[PDB]
RNA sequence: UAAGAUAUCAGAGGAAAGUCCUCUGAUCAAACAUGCGCUUCCAAUAGUAGAAGGACGUUAAGCAUUUAUCAUUGAACUAGUUCAUUGAAGUCAUUGAUGCAAACUCCUUGGUCACACACGGCGCGGAAGGCGUGUUUGCUGACGUUCCAUUCCCUUGUUUCAAUCAUUGGUUAACUGAUUUUUGGGGCCCUUUGUUUCUUCUGCCUGGAGAAGUUUGACACCAAAUAUUGGUGUUAGGGGAGCUGGGGCCUUUCAAAAUUUUGGAAGGUCUUGGUAGGAACGGGUGGAUCUUAUAAUUUUUGAUUUAU
């Protein structure tokens, strides 16, 4: 008999197809989608609690650290930290789809951009993505002076919400 | 090629390199002090990473990787082989190591949003075209 | 056991190494459960192209015990 | 009939597996597979020296040789002692079996016997 | 005729443990190749440059220290001025060593030389301290 | 170094980063995890070491020193053909009684997912 | 067997060869059958004195594969589980 | 074709056969020659053999030659009881 | 891909030959216990160390070497060499590759345990084997069906001393030992890094706290499309009572043999393990192994000792 170990469900009429129907079936895509997101996550939210090895501290380096002071730590609630947590699981995940696609946004008009940016019909790739518009024929003859009223002006530089007030208050010269 | 102003998303690709098929983990440390004063237009989304480590450094031998022996002790007054009971130690470390990004990150703002607001804003063309093509 | 899936190759022009160094291109007609494997208008490749490379035969059928690789060159 | 039936009641002997390549291996033997796979202990896998006025030995064999992490570093000659090597079956060539065992009783099949006293 | 202090005890067989305080002691030695090593009998030298043989109890009494014979007196000094009380380390420890109140067992054997009854006298003592 | 159990097979040791050797006198050192009735096996952070050329010299009959060129490829799957033998190198980084308390709590955690999963599919 | 149906496993992702002949090819892995015989898409391949190419589609007779490297995330799929619990099967 | 069948069939090709040059030379304590593919000789009396021609062999005296730039030399080991596989072997002669 | 099988041997018994089945021996194997003066290993603090393994790290363009296409046509040329043109293929590299060696830096691992600073064992562990007895079992695991099953308490910085309080025992109200409550003092740890990492909720470094809960359940987390459904994982550690298994020892009772040995029953003492599932039975049940199809190109019945 067979089963697929992802879904933990026998097949019911075992032929070759009916695998094959199951394989690329949308139920068991989804899971074996899911199965693996969440092993992703948990290599890295089960980090390494590492052993550790005490060793009994010297009579010298105990007078030393004596007259150094006591430094104060800090504890947040329990309420404060499970916010905390919220944050900063869901930062990493902004920096994972970043993608900073600027040099893309440059050379937008110029003349073999169908040819390599588009990436549904370069050569390495594309072969590959027209199994799985904006076409290759364009030249620079549509759009021959691209400042008529077209373009959009380059998106400012982003900034941290953290330190969103060390910026410099006032601009030098006057905007419109 | 490495100061272009637009050179953002060149290191991107270096820093995918490294982590990706080096073991040691100090050239990946040594590679983002430069970028962390380069004038890039994307350049917060290089000062978010280093502080995605310098809050995942876990313990004081992994602040010698930031900086030398030396230039911790001296700049800032934090030693490593502080025995002792750490945790507050190394909570103060990491606040006192942290400012100092954010006076560098007061430092590059002042030089990048000069360059963006005078300059980069205006010019609406980066590429060649032609020699039939005319600019504003 | 079961048959070698090359159902999408056939008809193209193909290239396949012949045990270590001999490289034999032709148009891939058929093949079986051990991959050995019929096809026509064969030509032996070498260094030079024009000069070393000479045509085998109309049709010409390997033994599967001396493919290596088969790359289809064509779509 | 499996000769290598007869080898799997040679179990717990001194024997020297000699394979293909040439590697000769002293030991003792546990559980031999049916696809003859053979598994000792206590082991020393040496290579000969062809003598000849220094023909060069098999190649392939001294760097697996020292591969296997048991070549001490101040082995003057080829030798390599360890503890426990698996062996694929296809390797071995033969199988130099000590003097003191008898054949007669163990080449005696069961399989044999029970084939003729059955009918 | 030396004697040793807070060396590392853990190493608990005598043959690997004299390994590794050969090792530290001269650096490059015989005894970094291991084969096999030598034994003399109670009534050869295990390394060059004065030593011979060690010796090793497990006992609550003699636990981190360790008995050293040498070829002879000056030789056995001399080694103790090779370093000049400059406390070298085994395994991880520095080493305090003096002259052995005792004589050196074997090095009976080589004065005598130059002995049943200190046999006779081992037994009687040990059965007593035994008592 | 390591000692083995005496009567020790290629499944009892699951975990053991072993020693396998090819053919060819390369080695692939990296921990096991399964194998298979004509014996090709799955490392899982091997790592293969090759003598070369030019160091083989040195190990012929005269401490030797051997330059061995490595290469990482972490989680292989092997052939059965080209194997020639294996030899164990360390043991796993989990105890021997470790691995029954992984054991029966994993056999216990996977009979609750059925039973929580047969009623979960009977009533609806 | 476990070593085979692991290969399964890897359909889409990238993996590396290594032939008997001593080539290495490294593409997007399409189809593979169970006698470990392969067909990969998009490749990059490398001759065994260094030289390298790109070829498009590459099918490999499954007995001259010395081994195949994949990628490293199927280390925790669940034909590795040891303990694993199947419910009672349909009655055909 | 039954389990019974194939004990039948191997009886058959063991004493009407190729291999019955074995089997005869194993009943009758004639000694035999063979040639394995390492190119070196063994002369030897067999006590078993089998399906796959691999057999136990008693009084081995093997005979190996080698050569580097012309120059020979005659090689003759001597072991009491040996296992051969048997794929090594290509020709077997039974001795007068 | 299929079929078959689930240790072997020997004896007695049931339906002259063999098969089927059953209890009695031997041998073989697995699991579990449990022993061996069994074997090996388990890191400075009386100090700023060190052992094993790395670095797909640096010094470093180190030092020492050797390498950068072939064919066709003309000119000059010695009697091979350079220049220009035409064709063929062409991993990148020359800061390379190959050989030699050192120094430094950094990473992962552990009992950084207890007692002792003392002229060739028999401290308490953990890790890895070897060897020996005993019990169970004879491939192993879910699932169903009838049955046998059937507990608690304290603790989650730790240790130590002092103060008092309570409880229990010894002896002539007093003394002593054990245990518990409140405070104070001292020692060590807090990286527990999400400040105890069994959950949830409250909460903290001038403190180690408080509330609720514990498996047909609860909690955490991930995925969506417009609350729901589908997935992965957590539900722990320490001590004590009980209850029960195994081991050694002691005394008693009994049977055999010539005061002793061997076996069985009970009580006492030391030590060690378990403490919520277990038995029978049942299936067009799962997986392992074994034999044969299978020595005929895709693994194991030889094209890698470079050989004439």
């Amino acid at each position: 008999r067979y089963y697929c170990e992802y879904c933990h469900s026998y097949l019911t009429h075992d032929t070759l197809s009916v695998r094959k129907s199951h394989l690329v079936g949308k139920n068991h895509l989804r899971i074996t989608a899911d199965y693996y997101r969440n092993k992703a996550r948990d290599i890295i939210n089960k980090h390494n609690h590492k052993r550790r090895h005490i060793g009994k501290r010297g009579r010298k380096e105990r007078e030393n650290s004596s007259q150094n002071e006591t430094l104060k730590v800090t504890c947040l609630s329990n309420k404060e930290k499970r916010h905390i947590m919220h944050v900063k699981k869901m930062n990493q995940k902004e920096l994972a789809q970043t993608s900073i696609d600027t040099l893309k946004l440059l050379y937008d008009g110029s003349p073999g951009y169908s040819k390599v940016f588009v990436d549904a019909n370069r050569f390495d790739i594309g072969d590959l993505v027209k199994a799985s518009s904006r076409s290759r024929d364009e030249t620079c003859e549509s759009n021959p002076f691209p400042r008529l009223n077209n373009p959009k002006k380059l998106e400012p530089p982003k900034i941290l919400s953290q330190w969103s007030n060390t910026i410099p208050k006032t601009s030098i010269f006057y905007s419109v | 090629v490495g100061l272009h102003f637009f050179s953002g998303e060149f290191w991107d690709l270096y820093l995918e390199q490294i982590s990706s098929r080096c073991t040691s983990s100090k050239k990946y440390w040594n590679v983002l002090r430069k970028i962390l004063e380069i004038p890039l237009h994307s350049f917060s989304k290089f000062y978010a990473l280093w502080l995605q480590r310098i809050d995942d450094i876990m313990d004081l031998k992994q602040l010698s990787q930031l900086t030398s022996k030396d230039e911790l002790l001296k700049k800032l007054k934090i030693d490593i082989n502080y025995s002792g009971r750490k945790g507050p130690y190394l909570q103060d470390a990491k606040k006192k190591l942290k400012k100092i990004t954010k006076e560098m990150y007061m430092v590059v703002q002042y030089q990048v949003l000069e360059i963006y607001s005078i300059f980069e804003s205006k010019i609406y063309i980066n590429y060649y075209t032609s020699p039939e093509t005319l600019v504003s | 056991v079961s048959t070698p899936e090359l159902k999408k190759y056939m008809d193209k022009k193909i290239l396949l190494n012949i045990n270590g160094s001999r490289k034999v291109a032709g148009i891939l007609r058929g093949y079986d459960i051990f991959l050995n494997v019929v096809l026509d208008d064969a030509m032996e490749i070498n260094g030079e192209d024009p000069a070393n490379n000479h045509q085998l035969g109309l049709q010409t059928v390997i033994r599967g015990n001396s493919i290596i690789s088969l790359e289809a060159l064509d779509a | 009939m499996k000769l290598v039936n007869f080898l799997k009641k040679l179990r717990n002997e001194q024997v020297t597996i000699e394979l293909k390549n040439g590697t000769t291996v002293w030991g003792t033997l546990q559980s031999v597979s049916p696809q003859m796979n053979a598994i000792l202990t206590d082991v020393k896998l040496t290579l000969p020296q062809p003598r000849l006025n220094k023909l060069n030995s098999n190649g392939i064999a001294m760097a697996s040789l020292y591969l296997t992490g048991g070549q001490q570093p101040t082995a003057s000659d080829n030798i390599a002692s360890l503890q426990y090597i698996n062996i694929r079956g296809n390797t071995i060539r033969q199988i130099i079996l000590p003097d003191s065992l008898n054949l007669d009783s163990l080449l005696v099949d069961q399989k044999q016997l029970n084939s003729l006293r059955r009918s | 005729a030396l004697y040793f202090q807070n060396l590392p005890s853990r190493p608990a067989n005598k043959e690997n443990y004299t390994r590794l305080l050969l090792k530290h002691i001269n650096p490059n030695n015989k005894y970094a190749i291991n084969p096999s090593l030598p034994l003399p009998h109670n009534k050869l030298l295990d390394d060059q440059m004065g030593l011979l043989e060690v010796s090793i109890s497990r006992s609550s009494k003699m636990t981190n220290q360790a008995f050293l014979t040498f070829v002879t007196q000056e030789e056995a000094d001399r080694f103790l001025e090779k370093y000049t009380t400059t406390a070298l380390k085994v395994q991880g420890r520095k080493v305090r060593m003096g002259k052995a109140r005792t004589n050196s067992l074997l090095g009976l054997s080589i004065e005598m030389q130059k002995t049943y009854n200190l046999d006779i006298k081992k037994v009687l003592k040990a059965r007593k301290l035994k008592r | 170094k390591i000692q083995v159990a005496h009567s020790s097979r290629l499944a009892n040791l699951i975990d053991y980063k072993l020693r396998v050797l090819t053919q060819d006198g390369r080695v692939y050192i990296g921990q096991l995890m399964a194998f298979d009735k004509h014996m090709n096996l799955v490392l899982n952070e091997c790592i293969e070491e090759r003598v070369p050329k030019t160091q083989l010299d040195k190990l012929r009959p005269r401490t030797l020193n051997i330059k061995v060129e490595k290469r990482v490829l972490g989680l292989t799957i092997l052939r059965g053909e080209q194997i020639l033998s294996t030899v164990v190198e360390d043991k796993p980084l989990l105890s021997k009684k470790e691995r029954l308390v992984r054991d029966k709590k994993e056999k216990k955690q996977a009979q609750k997912q059925t039973k929580l999963r047969k009623e979960k599919e009977k009533k609806p | 067997g476990i070593p085979v149906k692991l290969l399964n496993e890897a359909q889409g992702h990238i993996v590396s060869l290594e032939l008997t002949t001593g080539a290495t090819y490294r593409g997007k892995l399409v189809e593979s059958e169970d006698s470990m015989n392969v067909q990969l898409r998009d490749v990059i391949a490398t001759e065994p004195q260094g030289a390298v190419t790109h070829m498009d589609q590459i099918f490999v007779r499954g007995s001259q594969i010395k081994f195949i490297v994949v990628p490293d995330l199927l280390k925790n799929a669940p034909l590795f589980k040891k303990n694993s619990s199947r419910p009672m099967p349909p009655i055909r | 074709l039954s389990r019974a069948e194939l004990e039948e069939l191997e009886e058959f090709e063991f004493k009407h056969g190729p291999m019955s040059l074995i089997n005869d030379a194993m009943v009758t304590r004639t000694p035999v020659i063979i040639s394995l593919r390492n190119n070196h000789k063994i002369i030897a009396r067999v006590k078993a053999f089998d399906r796959h021609c691999n057999m136990v062999l008693e009084n081995v005296k093997e005979l190996w030659t080698e050569k580097k730039g012309k120059n020979v030399i005659n090689r003759e080991r001597f072991i009491s009881k040996l296992f051969l596989r048997g794929d090594s072997v290509i020709v077997v002669l039974k001795t007068p």
